[PDB]
């Protein structure tokens, strides 16, 4: 900061409009089109052999294995199975995966009747902390917003500090400027088309 | 850190000087934590007192929980470096 | 009357890493921080 | 009858209405202005924004318009500008350097990319060879962050140039343009590779050495003029008017914009 | 003499910094004094005309590069004569819309705030603030 500067630094929200719809619209924009480049082509169109919903396939494998009760017993981990046993595992294994595919996470079934290995002990793992973590981020949004708080995060900096500390006034500026546009901008996409 | 500073003189005073703190200054203690908002320090602090001395101050313990609600709610309840995952070769060790 | 100076000489910017609050919202976005904060101090180094 | 195209691209009212009227009260109706966002041929851009359609952002220190400051100097910086593609897309600077860490694919984009570096790169050449200068200067921005373009603009510019039997020297953003507005004359040919940075720099440049017009090459083949002030879009709105064939007319603006630089129109 | 030697070889591009930092306004300052321009002109004095042009030539660019990169861009468009003048307009139009957008006294606090790290004289901030002021109406 050597040396007597031209001006004084401002906000540099020229463009203060920046309508929170237009930021997250254009944030859609970019978000579906490197997904569609990444995984590639829409897979070819199946027609299903039957017609039958999942809920509807959920209470019939429900009512199958609730009439083989009394006849199942305990087996422990390292004992062969029942025939009943390995019925159960499969169809809950199926019908748990499609559950996870769809997005309804209870993670204590989809733990039980999906993990076998500790690699897949481990991609679980990763699945809760990943929504769990985006959960609670949108609380903390929600109540920023709320509160009118700038939706990007900001960073613990002490301007005063950065021109005491630096020797030309270029690169301080520059700094403020892009962290002040982050914190100025929105980073949240529309996530209603993302799903789908 | 002020707790520090009063634990290290309670250690001076009970071992090197062989005086029992009293309640007082374990009360001072919990204010200390309370107010400085670490709310696990308060947790120790509170069975010393309800071992050593007669149960601690309830406005104290119910402040103590208080404070814990807040970061529990606020997704700062464990630094979040150390709840990152990694890996035997994800670790960099400085 | 020896040497005074090397008007030649400047000391370098000492550059200092930025650091984010410890926020849910950074745990997210700790890989595009991190970016952000290298792209500052490759900045700082070279000057723009 | 013919027709002169205007491109906007982030340019304030003011400068539009400014070049609208002096076309107009110079011109006297003859040739009809008429506003696009494209072109090829007798079109002038208004504005920092790169428009649609160009390749190569080539500018130079024209003679008469030279800065009493600036007496004297010549050298030429040619800017690579990559396809663009709507605001709202990703562009290829971008993409080119996100993809790769994202690990899509990037084939199509590298060959979009590489086929625009050698035609600015070509063009460089030969404003080099005209010059006759044997060593150009190549402008990369030395962040990590652009480690994959940069990359691939060295790797190309310099093969090209090579090719062509000349010498190149790479650099990077900060010490170029110091030395660019200090001690420009040591700077025959400078390349710069499409960057934000490298853009504004380019717009500097024009700036300080007296305010002059910058000439896009297109894809179609052809020469597009561009200004982003008072002074800069009167000299392109000159340099327009003599392509298409008005020595006289281009005279008295170019006389205007050196004489009253923000109110040119009045002026003349 | 040796100040000046150096200075002048400085500008003139012959003599590069330790670690080939940009020469700018800022960069002459934390070596050769704020009023390097001061000792410089009177020191040209007893040099030739070409080396007394030079250096005229060399001070005025050097104070053009007083700006940022991005700033010539933006206001040095129609001449660097031209450039101050532009320059403190914007600045003024700043300073308007941040006082209609948040008031008085904290835009006169910022000001300061900003007095302070932009080295600004209390005068120099004084006589912004009062034009801005007068400006709004």
């Amino acid at each position: 900061i050597s040396g007597v500067s031209p001006l004084l630094y401002f906000p540099p929200t020229t463009t203060s409009t920046t309508n929170r719809e237009d930021q997250i619209n254009k944030n859609t924009n970019i978000a579906i089109q490197m997904i569609k480049r990444y995984k590639g082509e829409v897979p070819p169109h199946y027609t299903r052999k039957s017609s039958a919903t999942i809920e509807q396939v959920e209470k019939e494998i429900d009512a199958l294995l609730g009439g083989a009760e009394k006849l199942r017993k305990t087996s422990t981990d390292d004992q062969p199975m029942d025939k009943l046993t390995l019925m159960e595992r499969c169809l809950r294994h199926a019908l748990w995966s499609y559950h996870k595919e769809e997005g309804r996470y209870d993670f204590d079934q989809i733990g039980r009747w999906v993990v076998y290995t500790p690699e897949d002990e481990v991609k679980l793992a990763q699945l809760k902390r990943e929504v769990e973590a985006k959960e609670k981020l949108a609380a903390l949004r929600k109540r920023r917003e709320e509160e009118g708080l700038p939706g990007g995060p900001v960073p613990r900096i002490n301007w005063p500090q950065e021109y005491s500390s630096f020797i030309d006034r270029e690169p301080v500026v520059a700094k403020r400027i892009r962290y002040d546009t982050l914190a100025s901008t929105t980073l949240e996409r529309d996530e209603k088309q993302i799903e789908s | 850190s002020k707790f520090c500073a009063m634990m290290d003189l309670l250690e001076e005073m009970q071992h090197r000087n062989r005086l029992k703190p009293n309640e007082e200054s374990w009360t001072w203690v919990m204010k200390e934590c309370v107010k400085s908002g670490q709310f696990r320090l308060g947790y120790c602090i509170q069975q010393v007192m309800e071992t050593e001395c007669k149960g601690c101050p309830a406005d104290l313990v119910k402040a103590n929980e208080a404070n814990a609600q807040k970061a529990k709610t606020e997704g700062k309840e464990h630094p979040g470096h150390l709840s990152q995952q990694a890996g035997l070769f994800d670790v960099k060790v400085e | 009357r020896a040497d005074e100076v090397d008007y030649t000489n400047l000391p370098a910017p000492k550059p200092q890493k930025t650091v984010w609050d410890d926020n849910i919202e950074t745990e997210v976005l700790r890989k595009y921080l991190d970016g952000l904060s290298q792209y500052d101090m490759e900045e700082a180094k070279y000057g723009v | 009858s013919k027709q002169l195209t205007f491109i906007s691209a982030g340019a304030t009212a003011a400068v539009l209405q400014s070049a609208s009227a002096i076309v107009s009260k110079v011109a006297g109706g003859r040739v009809q202005t008429k506003t696009a966002k494209e072109a090829g041929r007798h079109a002038v851009v208004v504005g920092p924004e790169t428009p649609i359609g160009v390749h190569t952002a080539v500018t130079e220190v024209p003679k008469s318009a030279q800065d009493p400051l600036f007496s004297g100097v010549s050298t030429v910086v040619v800017r690579a500008v990559l396809p663009r593609a709507a605001p709202d897309s990703v562009q290829l600077r971008d993409a080119l350097d996100v993809y790769a860490s994202a690990g899509i694919d990037t084939k199509e984009e590298v060959r979009s990319a590489t086929e625009a570096f050698k035609k600015s790169a070509e063009v460089a050449v030969g404003k080099a060879k005209a010059k006759g200068v044997k060593r150009i200067v190549l402008v990369v921005k030395q962040a990590s962050k652009h480690n994959c373009i940069n990359e691939l603009f060295k790797k190309i510019s310099t093969e090209t140039i090579e090719s062509a039997g000349l010498t190149t020297e790479v650099v990077g953003t900060a010490a170029v343009a110091n030395q660019l507005i200090v001690n420009p004359e040591s700077l025959g040919v400078v390349l710069l590779n499409d960057v934000a940075a490298t853009e504004q720099i380019e717009l500097a440049f024009a700036g300080v050495v007296g305010g002059v017009s910058r000439v896009y090459h297109t894809v179609e083949g052809g020469k597009i003029s561009a200004g982003h002030s008072f002074k800069s879009v009167a000299l392109a709105v000159a340099q327009e008017l003599r392509e298409l064939g008005l020595s006289s007319e281009a005279d008295k603006v170019e006389a205007a914009a050196s004489k009253n630089p923000r109110a040119v129109v009045s002026a003349l | 003499s040796t100040k000046m030697q150096t200075l002048h070889k400085l500008l003139t591009g012959e003599v590069s910094f330790k670690n080939k930092a940009p020469v700018k306004d800022c960069n002459i300052v934390h070596q050769f004094g704020e009023n390097w321009a001061t000792e410089l002109s009177a020191y040209a004095k007893t040099l030739p005309a070409e080396q007394q042009k030079i250096i005229v030539r060399q001070i005025a660019r050097v104070k053009l590069t007083r700006y940022t990169v991005a700033e010539l861009a933006a206001y040095c468009g129609d001449g660097p004569a031209l450039l101050d003048e532009t320059a403190r307009a914007a600045n003024i139009e700043q300073g308007v819309a941040f006082v209609k957008a948040k008031g008085v006294e904290a835009f006169e606090k910022y000001v300061a705030e900003e007095s302070t790290n932009a080295n600004w004289k209390p005068e120099e901030a004084k006589k912004f603030i009062e034009d801005v002021k007068a400006k709004a109406k």
